[PDB]
């Protein structure tokens, strides 16, 4: 007489569950767990699912335990195979097994993918840095041909501005300088803007070949300082309690801003939770037990994924009443069971073997696709502001001329 | 003999005739033809006051 919890990695009922009920025929990895203590240790076991539906707990006015603890200290149940948060008040009721699992409150964000490319995106394959010295180097090579030209020759300002700019462009020059000191000059900027279009452009077919996409967030120790991206719990439970009870800088500034913050961050259930996640934007990241986000991350539509380490680490245990002959008849067998590369074989299977996709078969998968105007827009903007700008000036001319 | 794959064979796929301009959308080859005919009528237009 076993309990049991319906989660779905764990304990799951299968298809056409009217043919296959009970003990004889049950799916999950908490049933193989059963399955598998029964043969270290043979004993008859009925598997017995909760009534209650839910974790213990106790009520300050009522005192009584429910769920798969009050199955346990009220004699209800053997044992409890399944997920229980090992903990103070637990364990002061029951006799908890050595962890057969540990996890932590990982962080959950939407899988990072390719954003619609920004206007002023064709500035991207060089630095600012590198523009901006492009620009000011053009403005220096320009005045210093003028200098040059008018010590020793229609080389004026703007007639000098537009052969560098007519040299940098590829477009051929006009007129070309005669002495030597100008020759000097227009060598060497002639050499530069060879090697800097060639940068570019071999920059640009890089970009395009092989696009390499990275998580917006690492850890939470830079989600606190982030904020601008927003982070969530569930309502109340194991979570939130934590935050609230935390006392570490990082994790008491991650509770203040949750605590004070519009709308509603804190989710109602962990469906809402990672449906929340997947609709919206990489603005939403969501804090869940490491266990369940790693299951979930598996499942279609494959749209999340775990980022970071397990921020408080705790374990699962196999409950037992304190007097049970059982009781030490556990730690023995699950010990074993650990060491044995067992219990890790049995989460690899359940998790990644009976998962709805694989990292390595869409590991690559690489797909190249013609530039669309969005790319380029952000060129076409610029070409015609300077049409419009020249008619402009023209405007000015003629008028301050006429007069 | 033993259990051996069986896929679709690979077509030849010949290129299309105007596959050159693949490397940029049909978009952006028409709104080059467009800034061409613009750009060359304003800087006629500016060339020319009296
Ligand atoms: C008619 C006249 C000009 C065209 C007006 C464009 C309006 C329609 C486009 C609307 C739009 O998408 O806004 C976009 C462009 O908005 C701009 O400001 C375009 C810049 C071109 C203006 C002239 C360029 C220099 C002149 C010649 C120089 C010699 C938003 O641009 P943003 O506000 O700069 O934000 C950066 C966007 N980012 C986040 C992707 C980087
Ligand atoms: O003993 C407890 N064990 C628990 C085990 C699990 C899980 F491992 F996932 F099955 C969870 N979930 C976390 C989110 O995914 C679904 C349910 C809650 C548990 N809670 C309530 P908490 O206080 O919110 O942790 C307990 O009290
Ligand atoms: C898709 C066919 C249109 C391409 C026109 C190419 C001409 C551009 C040079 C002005």
């Amino acid at each position: 007489v076993v309990t049991t919890i319906l989660e779905s990695p764990y304990v799951m009922m299968k298809k056409n569950h009217e043919m296959l009920e009970g003990n004889e025929r049950y799916e999950g990895y908490c049933v193989d767990l059963a399955a598998e203590i029964a043969k270290h240790c043979g004993f008859k076991y009925k598997l017995t699912i909760v009534g209650d539906g839910k974790y213990g707990a106790r009520d300050a006015d009522t005192k009584i335990w429910n769920g798969m603890v009050g199955e346990l200290v009220y004699g209800k149940a053997d044992i409890a195979i399944a997920p229980l948060t090992i903990t103070l008040v637990r364990e002061e009721v029951i006799d908890f097994s050595k962890p057969f699992m540990s996890l932590g409150i990982s962080i959950m964000i939407k899988k990072p993918q390719k954003s619609k490319p920004g206007v002023f995106s064709f500035l991207d394959p060089l630095a600012y840095e590198i523009w901006m010295c492009i620009v000011f180097a053009y403005i220096g090579v320009s005045v210093v041909l003028f200098l040059v030209s008018r010590f020793s020759n229609e080389f004026g300002i703007f007639n000098s501005l537009w052969f560098s700019l007519g040299a940098f462009m590829r477009q051929g020059c006009d007129i070309s300088p005669r002495s030597l000191s100008g020759r000097i000059v227009g060598g060497v900027w002639w050499f530069f803007t060879l090697i800097i279009i060639s940068s570019y452009t071999a920059n640009l077919a890089a970009f395009l070949t092989v696009e390499r996409m990275v998580s917006p967030i690492e850890s939470a120790e830079d989600l606190s300082k982030q904020t601008e991206i927003a982070y969530g719990t569930l309502d109340s439970g194991s979570t939130k309690e934590f935050f609230r009870r935390s006392k570490i800088a990082v994790f008491d500034k991650m509770w203040t801003y949750m605590r004070s913050a519009e709308p509603s961050v804190f989710v109602r259930t962990t469906a809402e939770g990672v449906a929340r996640v997947r609709k919206s934007k990489g603005k939403y990241a969501y804090l869940l037990e490491s266990t369940m986000n790693e299951y979930i991350e598996q499942r279609k539509p494959c749209d999340t994924m775990k980022v970071g380490g397990n921020l408080d680490s705790k374990g699962y245990g196999i409950a037992t009443p304190k007097g049970s002959s059982l009781g030490n008849a556990v730690n023995l067998a699950v010990l074993k069971l650990n060491e044995e590369g067992l219990l890790d074989k049995l989460k690899n299977k359940w998790w990644y073997d009976k998962g709805e996709c694989g990292s390595g078969g869409g590991d690559s998968k690489e797909k190249t696709s013609a530039l669309s105007l969005s790319n380029v827009a952000g060129v076409f903007y610029i070409l015609v502001g300077g049409l419009g700008l020249a008619m402009l000036v023209a405007l000015i001319e003629f008028c301050y001329k006429s007069r | 003999l033993g259990i051996s794959i069986m896929i679709k064979k690979p077509q030849k796929s010949k290129p299309g005739v105007f596959s050159f301009l693949d490397p940029l959308a049909y978009e952006i080859w028409m709104c080059i033809v467009f800034a061409y005919i613009g750009v060359s009528v304003v800087l006629f237009l500016v060339s020319r006051f009296s």
